[PDB]
C-alpha cells in the first residue's frame, strides 16, 4: 500500500497474510476471510506456485514481524480458481481457498460482510484499501497492515486510462488524478472495503494496475458482486 | 502473470 497508515488492531479483522514456506517464508498476497473455513483473493496468486502444502495462512495478525515459528496458521484443503480465469487475459481474477480447519470468530478474526449479486456504486463513498505489500515501486513488504483511503472511479473513466485493457462491469477502479495513493506488489488478493451506514463490505479484490500509485493510472480491482452466484455456488457445493 | 498484475514475479 503506498501512501497509507498503520492500522490498529480489529480495525480489519477479516485480513489474511497468504505466506508459502519452501526452504523460507515470505508474505505473497492477501485475502478476506469471508466464512469459517472460505478465503477469497485473487486467482492470479496462485500463477507460478507449487502445490497447495506450501501455504500458511495467517489470521488475526497485525504486524508481520510478530509471527514466530510458534504462531497458529490455517492450511489450505481447497483451491477453487475461477474457470474462465486466464493468466495472459486477466479477466475473472477471483479464488476461493477452503481451510483445512474452520476458525473461531474473535475481535482480531471475522468475516466481511458480501454485496448482493447486481449491485452498484455509487452508494460507495467511504473505501478503503488494505494490504502489507509495498509503499513504493521497487519497494518492500510492509511489517504493519497499511490502510489507505481511496475514492471509486467510474468504468468510463478508468477505461481512458486502459486503453490497450477491456474495463468490464465485472471490475471496479479506484485511485486519484493526482496518484500517490495505490495498492502495490504483495497487496494482491486483498479486500477493497467500504463502510456503508456503519458497516464494512467487500466490494473488490485487489487485481492490476500500472505500476504502483502513479498519476492518472487508477487500481483495478475484481468487482465483487458481480461474483457472487459463483462465491455462493462454489462454497455450497463444496459444503 | 502480466506485469500489470501485483504478486511478487508478474
Ligand atoms: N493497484 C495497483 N497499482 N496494483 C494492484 C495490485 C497489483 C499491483 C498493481
Amino acid at each position: 500500500i503506498v501512501g497509507g497508515t498503520n492500522s490498529s488492531w480489529g480495525e480489519w479483522p477479516w485480513q489474511v497474510s497468504l505466506q508459502v514456506k519452501l526452504t523460507a517464508q515470505r508474505h505473497l498476497c492477501g485475502g478476506s476471510l469471508i466464512g469459517h473455513q472460505w478465503v477469497l483473493t485473487a486467482a492470479h496468486c496462485f500463477d507460478g506456485l507449487p502445490l497447495q502444502d506450501v501455504w500458511r495462512i495467517y489470521s488475526g495478525i497485525l504486524n508481520l514481524s510478530d509471527i514466530t515459528k510458534d504462531t497458529p496458521f490455517s492450511q489450505i484443503k481447497e483451491i477453487i480458481i475461477h474457470q474462465n480465469y486466464k493468466v495472459s487475459e486477466g479477466n475473472h481474477d477471483i479464488a476461493l481457498i477452503k481451510l483445512q480447519a474452520p476458525l473461531n470468530y474473535t475481535e482480531f478474526q471475522k468475516p466481511i460482510s458480501l454485496p448482493s449479486k447486481g449491485d452498484t456504486s455509487t452508494i460507495y463513498t467511504n473505501c478503503w484499501v488494505t494490504g502489507w505489500g509495498f509503499s513504493k515501486e521497487k519497494g518492500e513488504i510492509q511489517n504493519i497492515l497499511q490502510k489507505v483511503n481511496i475514492p471509486l472511479v467510474t468504468n468510463e473513466e478508468c477505461q481512458k486510462r486502459y486503453q490497450d485493457y477491456k474495463i468490464t462491469q465485472r471490475m471496479v477502479c479506484a485511485g486519484y488524478k493526482e496518484g500517490g495513493k495505490d495498492a502495490c506488489k504483495g497487496d494482491s488478493g486483498g479486500p477493497l472495503v467500504c463502510k456503508h451506514n456503519g458497516m464494512w463490505r467487500l466490494v473488490g479484490i485487489t487485481s492490476w494496475g500500472e505500476g504502483c500509485a502513479r498519476r492518472e493510472q487508477p487500481g483495478v480491482y475484481t468487482k465483487v458482486a458481480e461474483y457472487m452466484d459463483w462465491i455462493l455456488e462454489k462454497t455450497q457445493s463444496s459444503d | 502473470c502480466p506485469a500489470r498484475f501485483a504478486a511478487l514475479f508478474c
